[PDB]
């Protein structure tokens, strides 16, 4: 089971060097011996993944022409075949109906089994993306004596090298290093270089200095360790393994159409049992009994409307396309409109993932800074004079400089080549002072002593830009504290004053502020020194202290940050408003995660966790009630303790929660604990350490131009522009989607009706055939299929984003009100507006109403060419059967007829035409006039007779149906009036979709 | 699937159901109302009159009837409706009707219910001549489809020619002085002319062949009749085929 790879891992981290290798069997300098390496390698495997096993293709169509209704059609296909040989046999019959009509049969489910093929597509190579991560191999010391060897080939034990711009190959134990730093973000999801060196600095292994971990990369120094684990045994291998373990899982839209097919297909399987018997009972032999069969299942299954539901969410997805949303699976085009909660990543996903400078600390006041990327704040401050004089040094005590070419893109965008902190303080300036360059022409920098790891601060030594002094001034910035310790007075305004106790603990309160910001803070100082002191020629000595280091004047602090993308507070509010919790789950340190949280409004204002009682209150956190705390911060380190049942606790109990310093695994469980609950979950990420949390959650989303490789493979859907609002949108369009399938479904089904009756009147009359079995097939497969398309265009009724999540229990695609009204209401006045046709057509031609009933033993025999008619007159075999053909083609026009009704009443379940108005649908009313043509179409071209047995109507024949029409129109117009006045219950329940 | 509401259910369709049952017939009952007692809206499909025969088709007869001389049961079949359909030509059943002789149309006036029921001219079985029945070579009987107000013809009578070029057999015609005769249209309707009688014309064929499929048709030959047999193989003409196993 994969429970075991949820778990968080155990290592040998704490053991000494010399203990390592006893377990190992290893040595620390001479490395293992060739035949013991080998050994090894059968012992234990090679240091490879080794991918699961899939499924073809074949298969995969093949399943589809499982779906209920296929059967169906299966069973009608062979049916007609079997109705077919027994003709062959007995008499030869020329005919070629049943043949045929099993040929068609047999294509509608092949081709419906495309439809179903092409929603249920599955694009997924993980495994693959990983496998471009893989380098090639590895330089271990065997022997005393190191060489280069198929990173496979690793073993548990050996001793291996690695340097920077290598890729660790294996679990290492690390031994020795020197300058050494390695990117973690494989697990942390975090890119800042973390030092490795062979002391155990912490309890959890993930975080201590002696261990490097494969699927991460040396980006500095060298180091050498012992591999403790190889292959599936690391720590990432296990991730991988986890990753390729979680079932793809079913889109809750497919659970919803098999829901309805079971429906359907019962109540076809229903009537078609109960007539069969009702036929034998009549004394209908089994010869006929299984044509009747045969048009039964034709009647009841809706042939068009898998392929519709495909059509719409294809169509939906296009428009997300020009939203720059694709969208790899076209069922995911709904799961969004049915997401309950939200699991987000922060860095990337609800940020830019871009730092930057915060606030400063000048004139004993603390200042603001603009974070946002477009600037979209205001300014702090540009008059104090002390400004200018902490710019200076800002710029001046800074080595970071812009790539060239930069000009074109905006300051805070553009590349720079120096650490983070001067990049930001680069930036800083940059924008407020302009150019820096110019800064750094005008104060030539004469000497000056980089940032020291003992010194822990820079100095600059430069001539003054002023003409009239241009002497010497020194800059310098460093840790805050330091600084401090260096500075006799304080730039006060533009004047300097003595630095008293007063301003010492003004320093301090603005440190422990910007620090529990969880900002880096800086502190910056300069000194003008004597003229007469230093003369223009004056040699400056880096190595020794040539000038004075303290009794400078401090100008002021500056701290750091970084920020949530625009769209981002707006999207969160929105979701809530949707009902939709919101969560967040990061990688990240816990003030950064809170801040944020409470900036996109993960946290609202108001909302306390247990420890911010306990501060308020100053209390013990003991002593406050963890009930009283809507939110709540959970550390990694202590989700790691927690038991599941704990986990769901915390999330039943916190409507606002945040799990920071998460790993990868951790993100999983919290996905797997809101699913428990029974949620639909839909996890928005941009990193590696987000791939198992993508996998899992029914739906997850990935930032295309920030994401990650493999946090793309893992998710459902991409957002290539890194669009959150996106995300809105998405949810917004699930929920259309299954509002405007329920409007396709209830026109495609009620048209049902008059298929049905006809067959059943056939049986209990014993008149002719109203309508035939091809001409069922016009309408499933030609006629109703624009209109029942064009339902997808549909507007909101209402503010869909105003309601909550629809229950997947409770709310389904199709309920019983959906039927009573299709099949109780419309279809049946649809079914009568068919025969009133079909007896105005026989009725004219000479055969009345009253004369049919028990006619059709007569009417079908082909020996006789004299049946009579109610005038008296005699007709042939043919002659009459022309009429019956008319018949069929008339009940076919009028079932287009009273759909024009349906089309435009399926346009609403609440709403009045005239409200939404029926005429926004450029695509529907497209299918009117379609749908009109074809059947024209169908009845007047030459030829048709022949194959389909369509005949040319007369005028007169295509008006039957209107009154019938409209008294849908008026019907249904009625019935909405009602529910709208009365929002109380009975129209409601009963009908409302 | 509810509880103390299905009495909601029931109650609703028992008056909606109701509410469309009165609604449907409410439309056919005003279609009806619109058509002529006497003559129907569309003539067209009818219009090229059909020939019907009295045997009982196996499949393609009015003569597709194949039987062994030898064999008494074999023929039966074909002589009950041979017998049927002349029962109908009884003299008993003429009374009250009027002598004719072969000539032109009559008119009875127009399609009106002021008139008594119109005088149909009597047909005496009497007239097809020689014809259990054939024991072997059969006598089938022909008819044309009646069809109200209509006046097929030209001259005296139209004719029905049988032929098979092909094989021999020899044909013989039983027809009340012709054979159709003119006097007998235009037909009034049922609703005009209850137990009136359409002419028969009888068709013998005595051919000296045995033990082969003849495929015989027979023609009737009019201005107003035309044929299809691309389609209906009846419109104006029979499609037999005689066997005389013995």
């Amino acid at each position: 089971l994969e429970n075991m790879k949820k778990e968080m891992e155990i290592n040998d981290h704490q053991l000494s060097v010399a203990e390592l290798e006893q377990k190992y069997q290893t040595s620390a300098t001479k490395g293992l011996s060739a035949s013991l390496a080998a050994e090894l390698l059968l012992r234990d495997g090679p240091n490879a993944l080794r991918p699961p096993r899939g499924t073809p293709e074949y298969v995969k169509f093949a399943r589809q022409l499982a779906g209920g209704l296929q059967c169906l059609m299966w069973v009608a296909a062979a049916i007609c075949l079997i109705a077919f040989a027994i003709q062959a046999s007995e008499g030869d019959l020329t005919t070629d109906d049943n043949l045929y009509l099993a040929l068609a049969l047999i294509a509608v489910v092949v081709v419906t089994g495309c439809f179903g093929y092409y929603q249920e597509f599955k694009s997924t190579n993980i495994i693959a993306s990983f496998k471009n991560l893989v380098p090639q191999q590895a330089t271990v010391i065997r022997d005393g004596d190191k060489f280069q060897i198929n990173a496979d080939q690793l073993v548990v034990g050996d001793l291996v090298e690695m340097k920077g711009g290598d890729r660790v190959p294996a679990d290492i134990r690390i031994l020795q290093a020197q300058g050494r730093k390695v990117d973690n973000s494989s697990l942390t999801g975090e890119s800042e270089p973390q030092t490795r060196s062979p002391e155990c600095t912490h309890e959890s292994p993930l975080e201590t200095r002696n261990i490097a971990f494969f699927s991460t990369m040396c980006l500095e120094g060298t180091a050498q360790g012992l591999v403790v684990n190889t292959g599936d045994r690391t720590i990432i291998g296990r991730i991988a393994s986890l990753a390729s373990g979680v079932e793809n899982e079913k889109t809750p839209i497919a659970i919803e159409i098999e829901h309805f097919v079971d429906i359907i297909a019962g109540l076809a399987i229903l009537f078609g049992a109960t007539f069969f018997i009702v036929a034998m009972c009549i004394g209908y032999t089994f010869l006929r009994a299984m044509v009747f069969f045969m048009a039964i299942v034709v009647a009841y299954v809706p042939e068009g409307l898998l392929a519709t539901v495909t059509v719409c969410l294809s169509l939906t997805a296009k428009r997300l396309a020009s939203k720059n949303c694709v969208v790899k699976n076209l069922e995911a085009v709904e799961t969004l409109g049915s997401t309950s909660v939200i699991c987000s990543d922060k860095t990337g996903t609800l940020t830019q993932n871009r730092m930057t400078v915060s606030h400063l600390w000048f004139d004993n006041h603390i200042h603001s800074a603009d974070t946002t990327e477009d600037q979209s704040g205001q300014t702090f401050d540009q008059s104090s004079e002390t400004w200018r004089a902490l710019c200076r040094v800002l710029t001046l005590c800074n080595r970071a400089a812009f790539k060239s070419g930069q000009d074109a893109v905006p300051v805070p965008k553009r590349i720079v080549i120096g650490d983070a902190s001067e990049t930001a303080l680069l930036k800083f300036s940059e924008l407020t002072l302009g150019n820096a360059m110019g800064y750094r022409e005008r104060f030539p920098k004469v000497c000056e002593i980089p940032f020291n790891s003992t010194n822990k601060f820079q100095l600059s030594i430069h001539t003054l830009e002023d003409p009239r002094d241009p002497r010497h001034v020194l800059v310098m910035k460093g840790a805050p504290e330091r600084v401090l310790e260096r500075c006799s007075s304080i730039l006060i305004k533009g004047q300097e004053l003595p630095l008293d106790e007063q301003w010492r603990e003004a320093f301090q309160t603005a440190y422990l502020s910007l620090g529990g910001l969880g900002e880096r803070v800086l502190g910056f100082c300069q000194l003008y020194l004597s003229e007469k002191d230093y003369p223009p020629g004056y040699a400056f000595d880096v190595e020794a202290m040539n000038f004075p280091t303290s009794g400078l004047s401090f100008a002021g602090l500056v701290s750091m940050i970084d920020p949530p993308r625009a769209t981002v507070p707006d999207a969160v509010l929105k979701c809530r408003t949707a009902g939709i919790r919101v969560i967040m789950v990061t990688g990240d340190h816990p003030i950064t995660a809170k801040a944020i949280a409470a900036s996109v409004g993960i946290i609202s204002e108001g909302s306390e966790t247990v420890e911010d009682i306990a501060a308020r209150l100053r209390v013990p956190v003991d002593q406050v009630n963890r009930k009283d705390a809507r939110a709540c911060v959970i550390n990694g380190m202590q989700l790691k303790d927690m038991d599941p049942s704990e986990l769901v606790e915390a999330l039943r109990t916190h409507p606002e929660m945040v799990f920071a310093r998460t790993s990868p695994q951790q993100k999983l469980v919290i996905v797997e604990s809101c699913q428990r609950l029974g949620a639909i979950v839909a996890v928005t990420g941009d990193g590696v350490n987000d791939s198992p949390a993508l996998k899992k959650a029914d739906i997850g989303v990935a930032m295309g131009i920030a994401g990650s490789d493999a946090a793309k493979n893992a998710a459902d859907m991409i957002l290539l522009d890194d669009n959150f609002a996106s995300i809105v949108t998405g949810v917004e369009q699930g929920r259309l989607i299954f509002d405007n399938l329920k409007k396709s479904i209830a026109y495609t089904l009620t048209k049902n009706i008059p298929e049905l009756t006809p067959y059943l009147i056939y049986i209990t009359v014993s008149v002719p055939l109203p309508l035939g079995c091809i001409t069922i097939l016009f309408i499933e497969l030609c006629t109703d299929i624009f209109p029942s398309v064009s339902l997808a265009y549909e507007k909101a009724e209402s503010d869909i984003m105003h309601l909550r999540p629809r229950n997947p229990k409770r709310d389904r695609l199709v309920n019983e009100p959906l039927a009573a009204y299709s099949y109780f209401q419309i279809g049946a006045i649809q079914s009568f507006a068919g025969f009133t046709d079909y007896f105005t057509a026989m009725a004219q031609e000479g055969w009345f109403p009253l004369l049919c009933v028990g006619l059709r033993p007569q009417w079908e025999n082909h020996h006789l060419q004299d049946l009579q008619d109610s005038y008296g007159q005699e007709w042939t075999f043919g002659q009459r059967l022309y009429q019956q053909y008319t018949c069929y083609t008339v009940f076919f026009i009028s079932i287009e007829m009273c759909q024009i009704a349906d089309v435009l009443i399926r346009k609403t379940r609440r709403l009045s035409a005239f409200q939404q108005g029926f005429f926004r649908n450029r695509i529907l009313v497209i299918a009117i006039v379609f749908q009109v043509c074809i059947g024209c179409f169908l009845c007047y071209c030459p030829g048709m007779p022949n194959i389909f047995n369509f005949m040319p109507i007369r005028f007169q024949w295509w008006l039957v149906p209107m009154p019938f029409g409209l008294l849908i129109f008026v019907y249904d117009e009625i019935r909405k009036l009602g529910v709208r006045c009365c929002p109380g219950s009975w129209w409601d329940q009963e009908l409302y979709y | 699937r509810t509880l103390s509401r299905w009495v909601w259910i029931s109650l609703y369709y028992v008056a909606f159901y109701v509410v469309m049952s009165g609604i449907f017939a409410l439309c056919i009952y005003v279609l009806m109302r619109t058509i002529d007692p006497y003559t129907p809206d569309y003539q067209d499909q009818l219009k090229s009159p059909g020939v019907t025969l009295r045997p009982d088709v196996y499949g393609e007869k009015g003569l597709d009837i194949s039987y062994n001389v030898s064999d008494s049961t074999t023929w039966a079949g074909l002589a009950h409706t041979l017998h049927r359909f002349l029962a109908g030509y009884s003299p008993a059943a003429q009374e009250g009707s009027i002598n004719c002789t072969s000539e032109k149309y009559f008119f009875q006036e127009s399609f009106l219910a002021p008139n008594h029921t119109k005088f149909s001219c009597k047909f005496t079985a009497d007239m097809l001549q020689n014809c259990g029945f054939a024991e072997g070579k059969p006598c089938f009987i022909i008819k044309m489809n009646r069809i109200v107000k209509f006046l097929p013809g030209n001259s005296t009578a139209p004719r029905v020619d049988c032929a098979f070029d092909g094989p021999p057999l020899q044909v013989e015609y039983f027809p009340a002085n012709g054979t159709y005769s003119l006097h007998y249209f235009p037909y009034y309707g049922k609703k005009a002319q209850p137990h009136y009688s359409n002419p028969l014309v009888a068709a013998k064929l005595l051919n000296v062949p045995r033990n082969r499929d003849v495929v015989i048709v027979c023609k009737i030959l009019a201005e107003h009749v035309s044929f299809d047999n691309p389609h209906d193989p009846y419109e104006g003409k029979v499609e037999f085929k005689l066997k005389i196993q013995k």
